[PDB]
């Protein structure tokens, strides 16, 4: 939608890169990895906690005969599992969806309106109503 | 890859591991499972010698 | 401001000083594992170059 | 040479076996020639 | 008593003591009492396991030594004298083949008649009480548990003794065999009193 020229408070902040994590840490998400893709070289790991659970019982059947390669599926999970955080300058957006585009979104003394194509979660939409 | 066990002994050990349960439940019948088995006490006598 | 000669004045040997008043009531295995280090750097030999 | 404490795979035994090799009356090292 | 310990077990039992004990980093002349308590614990470990084969059915067929066949199938599937990751593996491959439940701890042995793990342990105290330790420790457990004593008392849960009673025997008359030349060696008593520090092991840098 229209530009509008407008001097951007660019506040420095640390905000979150990536846009499909499932809230799990790199070393919480590598094993959920390796159950997925290499069940017998886990270790004594036990999986305890129930999203971690339903996670690989969904993406198991994703992946059952991908002939790309187990350390591409594996780097592929820790892509969409693995958070990641970034200080970045941010006026506004603060979400995922539009922290991606923030190159394309905020500058130095323009706004671009602009609203992503996935379905939004409600909870964001409300948290900003 | 962690541990402390020397390559082959590792290798021999896992090979024999995957021998014995794909002749519990897999594709490994007695043939196989016998010839890897046979091959993998070879590979022992020749790395202790 | 901006320092001259940061690393020539920099002794390691107040380094290993550092090192033992940081690993303070600690486990002595800990105290002498950060402390080989500036003991090393305070014994360094440095080759002149390729000639 | 004899230290090998350091196939333990563990940075603090990799130390020790350097600590160690200092108290040794010889190490024996290897070159190349043609 | 690294001399004697050297001498009577068989260099692949001593061999695997130091693999084992190694692999935390211990050290063997600081810590010497462990070194021939991991060497009991292998050897009766490999005589538990070892003179027993698997027939097409169960109850396991004894032999004097393997004949050889296509009866190559083993027992017992040896955890104990394995390292940590290749344990666990292993562990994992009967775990996913057997649909078996995971221990908290590693187990030392697996049976596939009543297919579950088993959990040897050799004390010097006497059973009920090391016996209660080990089982408070492995809280909401399926492995059979085994532990014997020098003296030649054992116990287990449900009464359950998973072999022969002459291997029992043979495992008793090793034991009593160590424990009255230790007599002899006046050794017996150094082990005794370290058994608190057996526990743990502190870094020595």
């Amino acid at each position: 939608g229209p530009v509008h020229f407008r001097n951007q408070v660019k506040i420095r902040r640390r905000v979150d890169i990536n846009p499909g994590h499932a809230d799990l840490s790199a070393k919480e998400a590598q094993d959920v990895i390796m159950e997925v893709v290499f069940p017998n070289e886990v270790g004594a790991r036990i999986l305890t906690s129930e999203s971690q659970l339903t996670i690989t019982k969904e993406k198991k059947e994703e992946l059952q005969d991908c002939k790309i390669s187990p350390l591409m599926v594996a780097y592929m999970l820790e892509r969409e599992l693995v958070r990641k955080t970034r200080f970045l300058p941010v006026a506004g957006g603060t979400s995922s969806v539009y922290i991606e585009v923030l190159h394309l979104t905020q500058g130095t003394c323009w706004e671009q309106m602009y609203t992503p194509g996935g379905e939004v979660r409600n909870d964001d939409v409300d948290q900003s109503l | 890859p962690v541990g402390i066990s020397s390559m082959v002994e590792a290798m021999v050990s896992r090979a024999r591991i995957d021998a014995r349960i794909d002749f519990e439940s897999g594709r490994i019948k007695k043939e196989e499972f016998a010839e890897i088995m046979k091959i993998c006490s070879t590979i022992e006598e020749l790395r202790r010698q | 401001g901006d320092n001259t000669k940061w690393n020539e004045n920099q002794n390691p040997r107040m380094f290993l000083a550092m090192i033992t008043y940081i690993t303070r009531n600690q486990p002595e295995w800990f105290r002498n594992v950060l402390s080989i280090a500036p003991i090393m750097f305070s014994n360094k030999m440095a080759r002149l170059g390729k000639g | 040479n004899g230290l090998t404490a350091n196939e333990s795979g563990r940075l603090i035994d990799f130390l020790k076996d350097v600590m160690e090799s200092m108290d040794k009356e010889e190490m024996e090292i290897t070159t190349h020639f043609q | 008593m690294e001399d004697f310990v050297r001498q009577c077990f068989n260099p692949m039992i001593v061999e695997l003591a130091e693999k084992a004990m190694k692999e935390y980093g211990e050290d063997l002349k600081i810590e010497t009492n462990k070194f021939a308590a991991i060497c009991t614990h292998l050897e009766v470990c490999f005589m538990y396991s070892d003179f027993h084969f698997i027939n097409e059915r169960g109850e396991s067929i004894i032999v004097e030594s393997g004949d050889p066949n296509a009866l190559l199938k083993h027992r017992f599937e040896i955890i104990e004298g394995r390292d940590r990751t290749m344990a666990w593996t292993v562990v994992n491959s009967i775990c996913n083949t057997t649909g078996a439940e995971k221990p908290k701890f590693l187990p030392d042995l697996y049976d596939y008649k009543e297919n579950r793990f088993i959990e040897i342990g050799v004390t010097r105290r006497e059973v009920h009480i090391y016996y209660l330790e080990k089982a408070n420790k492995i809280k909401s457990e399926k492995t059979h548990i085994h532990i014997f004593s020098f003296t030649g008392e054992e116990m287990a849960t449900k009464a359950d003794y998973t072999l022969d009673e002459e291997s029992r025997a043979r495992i008793k008359t090793r034991l009593f065999t160590i424990r009255q030349e230790m007599a002899s060696r006046g050794l017996w008593d150094s082990f005794r009193q370290s058994e608190r520090g057996e526990e743990t092991i502190e870094e020595r840098f």
